């Protein structure tokens, strides 16, 4: 057994750990008070879902996790909610103002004074940690603490940490839930200083889980609660693995291995089938064909682009539930007949696939309907660099002309690592090209 | 804890400023006496930004009432909530400043700033965690506007690192107490400029035009502009006052309003604006086709002759959200011509549940756009009109001023209006 | 009030929508960087596909497929067909087409020369012509030896295929000629005919003895009245209408042009389209594909109908600009964007 | 369409179908970053003081 630590950073970070932790939570039959019936072992044992909770003696089952923000309203809640009892004190770290979407604020200013109380809460974490895996970091590209605050623990944690993988779930900004302009340049700050630390990110758009709110689940306005509700499903059937037994993705040195052949190139695209309303009178399930077949629409990818215009470099599978190897291969062969799936030559033309007999947790009240069977594909395709494009052209349109430049250099960063983080950007849009386009 | 310090100076400052602390005070559910008679927890969320907490579960206003002659004050003291403001938060001289500018900058009010200091840093001390100040004055007399620029310069200089803003009342010759408005204004403007983070522009013509033509007003007194004043002051600080998805703090606010230091001068809007047909209910797409209307701004500038850089609209009441993001894309997606396209989703709304006292629902307008320079522009065409003729410089040159400090105030603010104007096109 | 914007000034096609979607003073154009648009007139090359179908609330519309360029290029044309089960390699209704890279650079070359050593073997007709997408650059020749010379001297992908020698001449003149059909594909991927369609004639007799000179090999409006001393002498601009040819083809051949020649165009039109809609299909898509096609086939003397290319980016015929434009706006426009017959077009029905 | 190294056990299994073969800075360097961003803004502020000053 070998741990793994979460880190949530700022607000979307922090507000979406909660929401995989009530997940992982009913998942593994752990209530808000810590206790769970079925560990027959009391305060101890090197169980699958030990990878993620340590125990006490007293038979509590504390999340591997550290919630930072540099303000305190948002991490309030989670220790006056109703899992308040899983942590202790030391597990959330929240300062007193926050970095105003100001990324060199988040980095520089406010960053340096409070990193050093991070890494130390981390440590704490990682001394109870026999064989630590590494971390995942959850945080928003348009947040100053989920970007500039981000980019500092990475580079640190590769520093203190240097052979422990680290993966991300990173928030892409969607202007539909923000009010913020300067997240372009936040986004492509925290990209260009984080890139030769993260092994592996797993971006959501915004505005993927706007639209799958609004049209599978018939939310005319979809809250927070409704976007993370949603996005710790995700996140949930990604890291089902490292809590479950099982063989596929069981450390997530794993991860980069089968999704990751270029280092820079480490996006995968997330795409998840089926998203049921619970209101509705009663839903025909889906088969194994179609819930497979709906992972090539777009309209259930956690990013807006169209792989049919990109080349592939790896393909998993993660079905939860009803679902046999048999009934997969039967889909796989249907859909190549019928899709367009071209992967890069230097890479092989198949599909990892990954099967958890226990069907999809739901929330009780939640807005998701109970399935018999959901599947979780994550693609590596060039196509989305879609997003690195648009996100980059909105850059441009603004540095063009200096637009709130003046607010990052007077938080004591060079208006340089503006062009240099830029260039990283091109580099890496010209990296998908050379890769995904003849 | 994120708490805003109340600075309010002058005869305009404290007349405007009592009307903002009375409006509000009745939307927490403060009484007069500070007592809360409220029925909603969401009026006491963020009580503490502009309230202290007293004895007794008192609420005292976290505001400075600054003069440097009495009877002003005295007329608050006992105004309507005149008994709920800090005793020792009255700071005032008897020296008066006869509409001078350099009498409240260098002469009279540098004699009474240190001890306006000494009850700022009490208040501030105070504060968890300080966001910011607000300063309530005109630019046109001499206290609000000569001392008050004098007390921003000094306030900067002991919290260089705290937001500064500022509601300021531009003089207009139409709604004018004395000839030299335009240059106490023009000298005040060149310190807002450097020295604020925001600032909400307010000409007292648009005030009066909005009290006569729209309101029906046949006759507008202080009193009427000042209810306009008192809305849009409770309009621009709901976001602060009340809980929301926002979570915007004045430093996040001026971080996505001002793409430039020195252009930070907003046009504040307020809908709906009816004469006594004044309980018909207010569609969303009429809220929101007012809100925009020109006639329904403060700063007395077509917004059609500009450009803006970003806006911020806030709606209050209960209402469907969906209705209004589709009537705000509908004026964008209609009049995208007069946005700036270099700045990518440049029009930000947010609303809030709470209605303003007496409406339904309502719509407060924050508009950073290139238009304002139209408002520097008369300043500086009355301004040089005297000065070419060094009229009534006696006033000031009598205080110590040189007329040298008058051509650079006339370059100051002819380079902001040049600055306004290069990214226009 | 509906938005638009114009990325591609030299497009004499939306040139005339624009004006049309003007005229009806509810729709607005802006500036070509604008982002808040209903409608893109895209750009020919390197459109931004990515970028559309990202602003709140609006509904984004662009006049050009992502993905039809494997259709409207030489050589990908020739490996889609070949390549394509729906189409097969024995696709009768395309001529014998093989790539070529020049040797400074998968290739056909092998492949070429075994089907023309076969041919000069059997006696049989062993023309072939040379073209390229870079073109204004075209050979045709009987050896293989001048066809790959000619292609090595350049440096970009050609494509040789089977030139029609028994191609259907036009009485008088004794003359070669080409058929034009715009075909407008919908956001729903209807497929539509546009009535009328052009040919595009030599005004030079035909001769199977020379085709050095490539006056009456080559069709193109532009080398006829450039190169061709004939030009505008049997029909105004080297251009019949379908009215004109019909009536020939039934005092000449004693038949009609629906059945002798529309029916296979019609046919040729669906396959190609047919093929490619599961790769270029917008319909779950966060934005709205339409374009207009140009589709060029060749008439032999057998009355069988070939496929010579599709163009993406086509024009009109000067006569036809209002007609065509307008019913743009109609089907492929106002059927997103409604404003506030008898179609001209011919609907080819198919399953999705 | 070849399955291959199939591992099933009491909660699920996994396998590998192939249906084609194929064709930083040190701790000592982000002080100094972090150093420097914080002199130039002292640097900044020192002019403001300055500015006030005169
Ligand atoms: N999906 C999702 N997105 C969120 C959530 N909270 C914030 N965001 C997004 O994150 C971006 C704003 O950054 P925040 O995370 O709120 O800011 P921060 O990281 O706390 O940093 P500060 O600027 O110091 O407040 C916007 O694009 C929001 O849409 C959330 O709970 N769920
Ligand atoms: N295989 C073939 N057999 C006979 N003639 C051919 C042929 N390929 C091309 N042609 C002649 O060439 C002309 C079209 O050439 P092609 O279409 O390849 O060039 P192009 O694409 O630059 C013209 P456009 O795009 O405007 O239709 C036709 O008029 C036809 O007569
Ligand atoms: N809107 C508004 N403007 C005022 C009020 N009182 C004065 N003014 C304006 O303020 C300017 C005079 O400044 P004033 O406040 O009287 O001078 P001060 O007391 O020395 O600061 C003139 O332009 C007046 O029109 C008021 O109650 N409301
Ligand atoms: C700037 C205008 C001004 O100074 N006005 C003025 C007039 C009379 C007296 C006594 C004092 C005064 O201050
Ligand atoms: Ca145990
Ligand atoms: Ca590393
Ligand atoms: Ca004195
Ligand atoms: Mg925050
Ligand atoms: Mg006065
Ligand atoms: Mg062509």
């Amino acid at each position: 057994m070998r741990e793994c630590i979460s880190i949530h950073v700022g607000q979307a970070g922090v507000q979406i750990g909660n929401a995989c932790w009530e997940l992982y939570c009913l998942e593994h039959g752990i209530q808000p008070d810590g206790q769970m019936p079925s560990d027959k072992t009391i305060g101890g044992g090197d169980d699958s879902f030990n990878t993620f909770f340590s125990e006490t003696g007293a038979g509590k089952h504390v999340p591997r996790a550290v919630f930072v923000d540099l303000e305190p309203t948002v991490i309030d809640e989670v220790r006056t909610g109703t899992y308040r009892q899983l942590f202790h004190p030391e597990q959330l770290i929240t300062g007193k103002e926050d970095a105003a979407n100001n990324y060199a604020r988040g980095h520089y200013t406010i960053g340096k004074e409070i990193i050093d109380l991070v890494l130390d809460r981390i440590r704490k974490l990682a001394d109870q940690c026999t064989g630590l895996q590494g971390f995942l970091v959850f945080h928003s590209f348009g947040g100053g603490t989920g970007s500039g605050f981000t980019s500092l623990l990475m580079e640190r944690l590769s520093v203190d940490y240097g052979k422990k993988s680290k993966l991300e779930f990173s928030i892409y900004p969607a202007p539909q839930v923000s009010t913020a302009v300067v997240e372009p340049y936040n986004s492509i700050l925290t990209t260009h200083t984080t890139l030769e630390h993260s092994d592996c990110a797993f971006m959501v758009d915004n505005e993927a889980i706007y639209d799958i709110c609004r049209r599978n689940l018939d939310i005319e306005r979809p809250t927070y609660t409704n976007l993370n509700r949603l996005i710790s499903q995700i996140v949930s059937s990604i890291t089902a693995s490292l809590r479950f037994d099982g063989a596929l993705n069981v450390d997530l040195t794993e991860f980069q291995t089968n999704l990751v052949p270029y280092p820079r190139i480490h996006f995968p695209l997330a795409t998840y089938a089926p998203v049921i309303s619970a209101e509705k009178a009663y839903h025909e399930q889906l088969s194994v064909a179609e819930i497979t077949n709906a992972c090539f629409e777009p309209a259930n990818q956690m990013v807006k682009c169209d792989p049919r215009h990109g080349k592939y470099m790896a393909c998993c599978l993660l079905y939860r539930g009803d679902v046999v190897p048999k009934d997969v291969n039967a889909a796989i062969a249907t859909i190549k007949t019928k899709r367009s799936i071209q992967f890069v030559d230097w890479c092989p033309t198949g599909f990892k696939v990954g099967i958890n007999y226990q069907p999809p947790t739901v929330v009780p009240g939640g807005d998701l309907a109970k399935v018999q069977r959901a599947v979780c594909m994550l693609s590596n395709t060039t196509a989305i660099a879609e997003a690195w494009a648009r996100l980059d052209h909105k850059f441009d349109l603004m540095y063009a002309k200096r637009a709130f430049v003046h607010w990052y250099v007077g938080e004591g960063m060079e208006e340089g690592e503006f062009s240099e983080a830029r260039e990283d950007m091109a580099a890496l849009e010209k990296d998908y090209e050379e890769v995904g386009v003849d | 804890m994120r708490e805003i310090v109340h600075i309010q100076a002058g005869q305009c400052g404290n007349q405007i400023g009592a009307k903002f602390w009375e409006v509000i005070s009745d939307e927490h559910g403060i009484d007069p006496t500070g007592s809360y008679h409220g029925d909603s927890d969401l009026q006491l969320e963020r009580i503490n930004v502009y309230y202290n907490e007293a004895t007794g579960n008192k609420y005292v206003p976290r505001a400075i009432l600054v003069d440097l002659e009495p009877g002003t004050m005295d007329s608050v003291r006992s105004g309507p909530f005149g008994q709920i403001f800090r005793p020792d938060n009255f700071v005032f001289g008897q020296s008066g400043a006869g509409n001078n500018w350099a009498k409240g900058h260098y002469t009279e009010g540098a004699e009474l700033v240190d001890s306006v200091l000494d009850v700022v840093r009490k208040e501030s001390e105070s504060c968890d965690c300080l966001q910011g100040f607000q300063l309530t004055h005109s630019l046109g007399g001499g206290t609000g506007s000569g001392m008050g620029t004098l007390l921003i310069s000094k306030i900067r200089e002991e919290y260089p690192d705290r937001i500064m803003n500022t509601f300021s009342v531009m003089p207009s010759p139409k709604v004018s107490d004395t000839v030299v408005e335009p240059y106490n204004a023009t000298l005040s403007v060149h310190q807002l400029v450097e020295n604020t983070d925001e600032t909400y522009c307010i000409d007292n013509e648009a005030l009066y035009d909005i009290c006569f033509r729209t309101l029906k007003l046949t006759t507008p007194t202080y009193g009427d502009l000042n209810h306009l004043v008192s809305a849009t002051m409770s309009g621009v600080t709901t976001c602060l006052r009340f809980p929301g998805q926002l979570n915007a703090d004045l430093r996040k606010l001026a971080v996505n309003m001002v793409p430039f230091p020195r252009l930070h001068f907003f046009m504040p809007g307020f809908a709906p604006l009816t004469s006594r047909q004044q309980y018909r209910a207010l569609t969303v797409p009429e809220l929101t086709q007012q809100m925009f209307d020109s006639k329904n701004m403060m700063a007395a500038c077509d917004p059609r002759h500009g450009r803006y850089l970003t806006v911020a609209a806030i709606f209050r009441g209960r209402m469907s959200m969906k209705e209004v993001d589709e009537q705000m894309l509908n004026v964008q997606n209609k009049n995208s011509s007069y946005f700036v396209e270099w700045i990518p989703n440049n029009v930000k709304t947010a609303v809030c549940d709470i209605p303003p006292r007496g409406l339904k629902m309502s719509a407060t307008f924050i508009g950073n756009s290139t238009a304002i320079q139209e408002l520097f522009k008369r300043i500086s065409e009355q301004f040089t009109a005297m000065f070419r003729r060094k009229a009534f410089l006696h006033w000031y040159t009598g205080e110590g001023m040189d007329e040298m400090e008058f051509t650079e105030a006339e370059s100051n603010m002819n380079d902001l209006v040049s600055e306004y104007q290069q990214y226009q096109d | 009030m509906y938005t638009f914007v114009v990325r591609d000034e030299n497009s004499s096609v939306y040139a005339e929508v624009s004006r049309l979607l003007l005229a009806t003073g509810q729709w607005k154009r802006l500036r070509k960087d604008n982002p808040r648009f209903n409608l893109m007139l895209g750009e020919r090359n390197r459109l931004p596909f990515g970028r559309l179908g990202h602003e709140p609330g609006l509904v984004q519309l662009v006049n050009y497929y992502r993905g039809a360029d494997k259709l409207c290029r030489k050589a990908s044309l020739v490996k889609l067909i070949k390549t394509s089960p729906e189409l097969s390699e024995s696709c009768t209704w395309f001529p014998e087409s093989y790539v070529i890279y020049p040797t400074n650079l998968t290739d056909e070359r092998e492949v070429f020369l075994a089907a023309y050593n076969r041919r000069r073997e059997g006696r049989e007709g062993n023309v072939w012509i040379a073209k390229s997408s870079a073109g204004a650059g075209i050979l045709i020749s009987s050896e293989a030896s001048e066809l790959l010379d000619f292609i090595d001297e350049q440096g970009q992908v050609h494509v040789i295929q089977k030139y029609l020698e028994k191609p259907l001449l036009l009485e008088p003149g004794h003359r070669k000629f080409d058929i034009r059909s715009w075909v407008l594909v919908d956001h729903l991927y209807n497929i539509y005919l546009y009535r009328e369609g052009v040919l595009r004639t030599s005004s030079e007799p035909y001769n199977s003895a020379n085709f050095q000179d490539k006056t009456c090999h080559l069709t193109n409006h532009c080398i006829q009245k450039e190169y061709s001393k004939n030009y505008g002498r049997y029909e105004e601009g080297n251009e019949m209408f379908f009215e004109e040819f019909n009536q020939y083809l039934m005092d000449a051949l004693n038949t009609t042009l629906e059945n002798s020649i529309l029916l296979q165009i019609k046919h040729i039109i669906r396959s190609c389209l047919m093929c490619i809609e599961p790769a270029i299909s917008t319909k779950h898509l966060h934005y709205q594909s339409f374009q207009l096609f140009g589709f060029d086939f060749m008439v032999d003397e057998e009355l069988k109908v070939w496929l010579i290319e599709v163009n993406g980016a086509p024009a009109c015929a000067q006569k036809l600009y209002a007609e065509l434009c307008q019913g743009i706006v109609d089907v492929a426009i106002s059927s997103v964007f409604p404003l506030a017959p008898t179609s001209i077009f011919i609907k080819l029905h198919h399953h999705h | 369409m070849e399955v291959i190294e199939l591992n099933k056990c009491t909660s699920g299994q996994s396998f590998e179908v192939i249906l084609k073969p194929p064709s930083d800075p040190s701790l000592e360097e982000i002080q100094k970053k972090l150093e420097a961003a914080e002199e130039r803004r002292k640097y900044q502020e020192a002019e403001l003081l300055k500015h006030l000053a005169e």
